[PDB]
C-alpha cells in the first residue's frame, strides 16, 4: 500500500492539513481508478457526491508524478485514456471543484 | 481486451508489450527492427529510461525465450495534444535491432491519407484488462471490431462491436488495430468507460502519419 498527499480546494478555498490517500501498489493503476479514489474522498470529506460534480462548474484534479510531469484530469468527463501507470511515481494530487 | 478471445501464440508477431517495473502498461507496433510505435499518451509522464520494450511476447505470465527486450533510446511526436487527444502517436527508438524471426516482425502499414469506411471490419488486440473489474490479460487477446462513422470524429479512427459490451480496456493503450492486414490504428480512448455496448473506440489514425513516420524510420 501507498499513501498519496493530497489536497482539496473547493471554490478558490485551501485547507492547512496534510492528509492521504490509500492507494495500491499491488498493480499498476488506471485514471478510472483514480477516478473513484478522488471521487472517494470529496464525497468524505466534502460531501461532493458523484451527481454533484455532473453540477458542479468545474471538477478536476491533477496528478504531480515526482519526474516533474503533471497530469490534469477533469472529473466530469468519461473519456479516458486506456493505459497503466504506477502509483509508486505519483509526488501529490490536487483536487479543485468549483 | 474486454469480451475477446486468445490470440494464436505469435499470431501478430509485431504485438509489443512496453512494460515498467510493475509490468505491462501500454502496447505498441514494431515498425522497423530498432523501432515501436504506440501512443503519445502511454509515455507522456514516465520517463523513457524505466520502459522495456517487449518483443516476440504471447503470455506475459511466463519466461518464454522467444522474447527479445529493448530499452528506449529517445522519442518522436508530431503535435501530440493532451486536451483534445490529437496526433496521438509516438515513435520509440530502440537500443538496438530486433532479429526478425517466426515470433518478431515488421508490420505493414497504409498507404498515407487512406480512410477507411463505415463497416470496414477490423482486429484489435492487447493485453489490457479482461474485464472492467477485471485485472490484465495474460495472454495477448485479439476482438473482431467494426469501423464507424457515426459517433465518431473525422480526427480518429472509430471501431465498434454491436449489440456487445467488447472493446478495449487499461492497458490496450497503444496497442494496434490492424484492418486488411495493416495498422490502421493505435489504441487511443475509450468514451463512457471500457467496453460500454454504447460508444466506439477511438484509435489514433495511423494511415494520416505515414509520411511522417516513414521520415523518422527512412
Ligand atoms: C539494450 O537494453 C537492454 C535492456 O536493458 C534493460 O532494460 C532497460 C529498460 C534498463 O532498465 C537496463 O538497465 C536493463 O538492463 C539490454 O539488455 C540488458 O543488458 C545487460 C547487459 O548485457 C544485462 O545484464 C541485462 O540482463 C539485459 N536485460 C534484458 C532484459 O535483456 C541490452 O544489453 C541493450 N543493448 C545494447 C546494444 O545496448
Ligand atoms: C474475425 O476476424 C478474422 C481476422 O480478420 C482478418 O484478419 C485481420 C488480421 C485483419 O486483416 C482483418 O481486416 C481481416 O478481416 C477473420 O478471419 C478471416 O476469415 C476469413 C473468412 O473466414 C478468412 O478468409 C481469412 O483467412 C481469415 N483471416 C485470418 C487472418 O485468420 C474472421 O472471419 C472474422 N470473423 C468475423 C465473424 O468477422
Amino acid at each position: 500500500t501507498r499513501y498519496v498527499p493530497y489536497t482539496i480546494a473547493v471554490n478558490g478555498t485551501s485547507t492547512p492539513i496534510l492528509s492521504k490517500l490509500k492507494i495500491s501498489n499491488k498493480q499498476l493503476i488506471s485514471y478510472k481508478y483514480l477516478n473513484d479514489k478522488v471521487k472517494s474522498v470529496l464525497k468524505s470529506e466534502r460531501g461532493i457526491s458523484d451527481l454533484d460534480l455532473k453540477f458542479a462548474k468545474q471538477a478536476k484534479y491533477t496528478v504531480y508524478f515526482k519526474n516533474g510531469k503533471k497530469q490534469v484530469v477533469n472529473l466530469k468527463s468519461d473519456i479516458f485514456t486506456p493505459n497503466l501507470f504506477s502509483a509508486k511515481d505519483i509526488k501529490k494530487i490536487d483536487i479543485d471543484v468549483k | 481486451i474486454v469480451g475477446g478471445r486468445r490470440a494464436r501464440p505469435h499470431a501478430w508477431p509485431f504485438m509489443v508489450s512496453l512494460q515498467l517495473r510493475g509490468g505491462h502498461f501500454c502496447g505498441a507496433t514494431l515498425i522497423a527492427p530498432n523501432f515501436v510505435m504506440s501512443a503519445a499518451h502511454c509515455v507522456a509522464n514516465v520517463n523513457v529510461r524505466a520502459v522495456r520494450v517487449v518483443l516476440g511476447a504471447h503470455n506475459l505470465s511466463r519466461r518464454e525465450p522467444t522474447r527479445q527486450v529493448f530499452a528506449v533510446q529517445r522519442i518522436f511526436e508530431n503535435g501530440y495534444d493532451p486536451v483534445n487527444l490529437l496526433n496521438d502517436i509516438v515513435i520509440l527508438q530502440l537500443n538496438g535491432s530486433a532479429t526478425i524471426n517466426a515470433n518478431v516482425q515488421v508490420a505493414q502499414l497504409p498507404a498515407q491519407g487512406r480512410r477507411l469506411g463505415n463497416g470496414v471490419q477490423c482486429l484489435a488486440m492487447g493485453w489490457g484488462l479482461l474485464g472492467r473489474n477485471r485485472g490484465i490479460a495474460s495472454v495477448l487477446q485479439e476482438l473482431n471490431v467494426t469501423v464507424v462513422t457515426s459517433l465518431c470524429r473525422r480526427s480518429n479512427v472509430c471501431t465498434l462491436v454491436r449489440g456487445r459490451q467488447a472493446g478495449v480496456c487499461f492497458g490496450d493503450s497503444g496497442s494496434p488495430l490492424v484492418c486488411n492486414g495493416l495498422i490502421h490504428g493505435i489504441a487511443s480512448f475509450v468514451r463512457g468507460g471500457c467496453a460500454s455496448g454504447l460508444y466506439p473506440d477511438a484509435f489514433a489514425p495511423v494511415a494520416q502519419f505515414v509520411n511522417w513516420i516513414d521520415s523518422i524510420i527512412q
